[PDB]
RNA sequence: GUGAAAUUCUUGGAUUUAUUGAAGACUAACUACUGCGAAAGCAUUUGCCAAGGACGUUUUCAUUAAUCAAGAACGAAAGUUAGGGGAUCGAAGAUGAUCAGAUACCGUCGUAGUCUUAACCAUAAACUAUGCCGACUAGGGAUCGGGUGGUGUUUUUUUAAUGACCCACUCGGCACCUUACGAGAAAUCAAAGUCUUUGGGUUCUGGGGGAGUAUGGUCGCAAGGCUAAAAAAGGAAUUGA
RNA sequence: AUUUGGACAAACUUGGUCAUUUGAGGAACUAAUUCCGUAGGUGAACCUGCGGAAGGAUCAUUAAA
């Protein structure tokens, strides 16, 4: 793994934490346990979340013998296929590979959390951090800033670290939506992967990929096939013929002819809106 | 362990047929000539600090003959072991029974509720003690 | 005299088939595999399982009545490796011992004049 | 019933063939029973086993294999354990056929396998138990299955460019849990 | 693996019982060389029943068969080649086959190629007057002379397509000039090669010519009279 | 199919054998301290179209030249737009296994791409990490192209080519081996040399690393604007009292 | 097709019934590699696609009969 060497960096996420003392944390990765007692010292329920056993054991051995082992809980196994209860605040130090999923089960949860203090890569932060016109503009870019909003904290460098690893870290502040935009999170998912397959391209020719064309023309079809009415007869492919129809409903909102890294949410709103109106859903 | 990256001195077949055939013997070697090199000063400064005479220690295939022997020559090797070593008593096999140092042997099922107790009680003690 | 078959030998690099056929390739006398002798799979590309192979094939091969065999090895060919494994001298040798007079050996292995991509990157395929 | 096999041989390897047959001849007419001829007329060696004289059927086999191995290039007292032996096999393959490396790459890859006065590679046979020729490009492994397998693993990754030191390290750890069992 | 942790798929769920006795249902057919060759009678082929006399005749129809040249003739120097002949018309268990392609083995190819020399390869079509569309394929090497103190023996690209065009002539002259039977007694004893490298003596030394492949690519109508002929009627025993 | 298996597909017989047919790529070994091109680059055959180096020349004009901003041409791979077919491999992506060990972290399918036409884009460790033109200063053999001479062997002879090897000389290349009466911090350098301090012609350029700090010198980016919880041996314990 | 009267009457509510299984007290008993250009990434202590570089450690055999 890797250990922490900055009790300055730490004071630095708990004071940007902002933890108001009627509060539940979610803490993952606690390792030493540092930031534990700190918001066991600053919070009313902790809920610290671990993989490792020798690393669980080491910290209920640095912690029993304190009065706020009342408060401190210890859950143990891998939470992603595990039930993770109610907290205001979500802290986590987990290397990164399980921090994207939980990113994404952060923000899809029942009753989601005020704030979480996250770590992650440079890369990954500028990740979520990325702005439409920018060359770091992705689908998670696109669908974090959808769901939520994101700011920047602060910088760890890789020598802040034992062993120093390759990436240099960041900190960053994670934010949800609250209420959630009712939009389908399966049809922003769909739209934004047929968008997103290249991001400099134009849409026009995002589409014009085959494939692509096979989900909608099914799409399309089992809607009105739901719906209960029939097509009108196509000369060649159905493919083709539902291509027809994207060709419309492009060249009426004239954004076909755009560029996929500078259109923010406010065009893909009315793209999908346009889909919606004219029948075309991506799941 | 090292290797090493110089040309193996032998061929497949001689290290298969090695294979096919203390614990090293160049450190036996070794431990035999650090001896006899510390016999050899011990000997000279005896020489030297001693008041007396003294003479040089030693010399340093075929049926051997073994000059001194540090046994009559007519005690079996059987009859020098002691009674005691050649069997000791341990907890028995069965755990339907407990076998004491003393050689008794008590079954779990002909005690009475009492004197089970007070085994428990005993080995409690005794492994309170270990 | 001798009635002659073809013992075409694919030393594939995770597996070893033993297909013996007639003359011009059209009727298969016997087929084999690896792993089908030898229930593993590590063992299915093994030298044991290529002599159990061999000795059952020779068994079939001695039951039609074929006593010599011409032996024609291949390895996987294509665009990788081109030359035949040890499954495949291992099933010469357990040939040879188990006694089908041998005529001649050839080795046709598919070379590729000049081939496509290979499945590997620009890194290197294995390890 | 006589039977008879061929096999050819190079020339760059039919030099050391005149310099050391007097040491190959002797095992195959005393201990395999096999009547030797060489045909300098068409650059090959051919094995006929005589009806009466033999006992084995697969010396013929073991003693093709035998003179293949020395064509191939290895020494003669290898190829000798490779006719005491009755499991000993010899693999082959190519550095385009781990990756496609273009002329100068090449050069060096083959320099990193041989190292500085072949200490890598006979760290790798000192550790496996193996003979390894490095041709032109082709290379060959001689051993045991298991043996060869775990030589190939260690090549393929000197040639996709681990270092000497790194594979080094792994050789030393394969060979102390060989040496284990 | 038929091992019992082999993990069951889809697979093996209706089988069927090994009853239908292959090697006792099918039938063993002699095929016979053109009488060119030295030793014609070679092996026995499979033939897979007797109820369809179709079946047996479609069958030995489509048959290509192959063999080498060293087994063939009795003579083992000609180990290096190999033919392939296919089978066109049956007699009662005795078949007739007529040629069909030619080829060296790869051993012998890779023995001829070396690294100090240059290669030269003819590649040619033609059509014999027996209406047989061929391809013929020739390679030779540029040798070096006796006197040679140079390490290589390169050719310039001139000497080069000098020799394509020599060989090219050679190939199609003879070739068309011959025919198929006559091609084949005249690809046997090796005189071809023997003819291009008498031509281009004075070009450019060479070594190791030879005519590396023969492609069938047309067949013409059939004649059961030629095969009888070039290859070398019968009654019953009254049944009752 | 991997180190190990698993998704996958197989009685309507897979993998394999034989005979073929189609498709689009690619041009193995031969392959060199060889060649061509201004560089990137360039390998099947044959034909066509133009172009070029070098040699040879008792041909021809007679300073027409060197270095040079602006601008122009060309510029690997990836990338964009609009067409084409799309076999192979395959950023994204979807999945199988997540088994200890990563010593020995993959497998299956596949969008874009790869390929081709027409236009953009103009960048690389695009390297001999070294402006160009001219001149002079060491020897040694090679190898490619051209030429001259001689000598034989292979060759062939009123037929359409008289080439190959040898040696000597010779231009012009790709390079190499020894060394400098030279240079230098030294590695090294036939140029990074041209007798101690300096002039053959000419375009461009200059006056180390991390750290700590101030920013008006500057470019960018934010959030919320009804929403709240109140001390424990009153232990541990198949190990105790 | 439809219709009359009975009995069986599934099933459901409201329960009554007995039967059989299934929360923490007390009360017992037993047992004890480095990089460059480019393109891209959501199980991202980095990874991948394409083309390049060494500024990355060369042992053995090799004229002819």
């Amino acid at each position: 793994q890797h250990i922490l060497k900055n009790p300055l960096v730490a004071q630095g996420i708990v004071d940007k934490a902002q933890i108001r003392p009627s509060d539940v944390v979610l803490e993952v990765g606690p390792g030493t346990g540092n930031l534990t007692v700190r918001i066991l010292e600053q919070a009313k329920n902790v809920v610290a979340v671990e993989m490792d056993p020798r690393m669980a054991a080491e910290l209920t051995k640095r912690v029993r013998g304190t009065p706020v082992e009342k408060k401190l809980e210890i859950m143990l196994g891998d939470f992603m296929k595990t039930e993770l209860p109610y907290f205001d605040i979500c802290i986590s130090n987990t290397p990164y590979q399980i921090s994207s999923p939980l990113v994404f089960k952060l923000i899809n949860q029942p009753r989601p959390p005020r704030v979480s203090i996250l770590m992650f890569q440079r890369e990954f932060a500028l990740r979520l951090l990325a702005r439409p016109g920018d060359s770091l503009y992705c689908r998670l870019s696109a669908n974090v800033q959808m769901w939520a909003n994101v700011t920047h904290i602060m910088k760890v460098g890789k020598n802040n670290f034992r062993p120093p690893p390759q990436v240099e870290s960041s900190v960053v502040r994670l934010e949800i939506k609250n209420p959630r935009p009712q939009v389908d999170y399966n049809e922003w998912d769909g739209l934004l992967r047929i968008v997103f397959v290249r991001k400099n391209r134009t849409i026009s020719a995002g589409f014009k990929s085959t494939t692509v064309m096979d989900i909608l023309e099914k799409n399309y079809k089992t809607f009105l096939a739901m719906n209960n009415e029939m097509v009108d007869d196509t000369k060649g492919s159905m493919h083709d013929v539902v291509k027809e129809k994207i060709d419309t409903v492009l060249k009426e909102t004239d954004l076909g002819d755009k560029r996929a890294g500078k259109c923010d949410q406010n065009d893909f709103l009315r793209l999908l809106y346009a889909f919606h109106q004219v029948g075309i859903h991506f799941s | 362990f090292e290797l090493s990256d110089v040309k193996s001195s032998k061929s497949l077949a001689e290290i298969y047929e090695d294979d096919y055939t203390a614990l090293s013997e160049e450190l036996q070697k070794a431990h035999s000539e650090i001896s006899e090199l510390y016999a050899n000063l011990v000997y000279k400064l005896d020489v030297l600090s001693s008041v007396h005479f003294v003479p040089k220690p030693a010399s340093t295939e075929t049926p051997t003959i073994s000059m001194e022997d540090a046994q009559p020559l007519y005690m079996s090797n059987a009859s020098s072991l002691a009674p005691q070593e050649i069997y000791n008593v341990g907890k028995a096999e069965k755990d339907g029974e407990i076998r004491l140092k003393n050689g008794v042997a008590m079954s779990k099922e002909e005690l009475t509720r009492e004197d089970k107790n007070r085994l428990r009680r005993a080995l409690k003690r005794k492994r309170s003690k270990a | 005299s001798q009635v002659f078959g073809v013992a075409r030998i694919y030393a594939s690099f995770n597996d070893t088939f033993v297909h013996v056929t007639d003359l011009s390739g059209k009727e298969t006398i016997a087929r084999v595999t690896g792993g089908m002798k030898v229930k593993a799979d590590r063992d299915e590309s093994s030298p044991y399982a290529a002599m159990l192979a061999a000795q059952d094939v020779a068994a079939k091969c001695k039951e039609v009545g074929i006593t010599a065999v011409h032996v024609k090895i291949r390895a996987t060919g294509g665009t990788r490796t081109k030359t035949p494994g040890p499954g495949g001298q291992a099933a010469l040798r357990a040939l040879a011992r188990s006694g089908l007079r041998i005529g001649r050996i050839e080795d046709v292995t598919p070379v590729p004049s000049d081939s496509t991509r290979k499945k590997g990157g620009r890194r290197g395929r294995r390890l | 019933k006589f039977e008879s096999r061929k096999i050819m041989v190079p020339p760059h390897r039919m030099t050391p063939l005149r310099n050391s047959w007097t040491k190959i001849y002797p095992p195959l007419v005393e201990h395999l029973k096999l009547q030797v001829r060489m045909n300098l007329k068409t650059k090959s060696v051919e094995l006929r086993t005589n009806p009466k004289f033999t006992t084995d059927p697969g010396a013929l086999q073991k003693g093709a294999d035998f003179i293949k191995a020395f064509t191939l290039g290895f020494d003669l007292d290898d190829s000798i354990a490779l006719l005491r032996l009755d499991d000993l096999y010899i693999e082959t393959f190519e550095v385009k056929d781990v990756k496609t490396l273009t002329g100068d790459h090449l050069s060096r890859a083959i320099g990193r396998i041989a190292g500085k006065d072949g200490k890598t590679k006979f760290a790798i046979e000192n550790a496996t138990r193996t003979r390894i020729v490095l041709a032109d490009s082709k290379i060959h492994i001689l051993g045991g299955f298991t043996h060869i397998r775990m030589a190939r693993e260690s090549v393929v990754s000197l040639i996709l460019g681990s270092p000497p030191g790194k594979v080094y390290g792994n050789l030393r750890t394969v060979a102390s849990r060989l040496k284990e069992r | 693996a038929v091992g019992k942790n082999k993990r069951l798929s889809k697979g093996k769920k209706g089988q069927k019982k090994r009853v239908v006795d292959p090697f006792t249902r099918k039938e063993w057919f002699d095929i016979k060389a053109p009488s060119t060759f030295e030793n014609r009678n070679v092996g026995k082929t499979l033939v897979n029943k007797s109820t369809g006399l179709k079946s047996a005749s479609d069958a030995l129809k489509g048959r290509v068969v192959e063999v080498c040249l060293a087994d063939l003739q009795g003579s083992e120097d000609h180990s290096f080649r190999k033919i392939k002949l296919r089978v066109d018309e049956v007699q009662g268990k005795n078949l007739l086959t007529n040629f069909h392609g030619m080829d060296f083995t790869t051993d012998k190819l890779r023995s001829m190629v070396r690294k100090w020399q240059t290669l030269i390869e003819a590649n040619v079509t033609v059509k014999t007057s027996d209406d047989y569309v061929l391809r013929i394929f020739a390679i030779a090497f540029t040798r070096k002379q006796a006197n040679q103190v140079k390490r290589h023996s390169y050719a310039q690209s001139s000497h080069i397509r000098a020799i394509r065009k020599v060989i090219s002539e050679i190939l199609t002259k003879e070739v068309q000039g011959s025919t198929l039977a006559q091609l084949t007694s005249k690809l046997i004893p090796e005189v071809i090669n023997k003819e291009i490298e008498n031509a281009t003596k004075d070009i450019f030394p060479l070594q190791n010519i030879h005519v590396r492949k023969v492609k069938l690519l047309k067949q013409p109508k059939f004649d059961v009279g030629a095969l009888m002929a070039l290859h070398g009627e019968e009654k019953g025993k009254k049944v009752t």
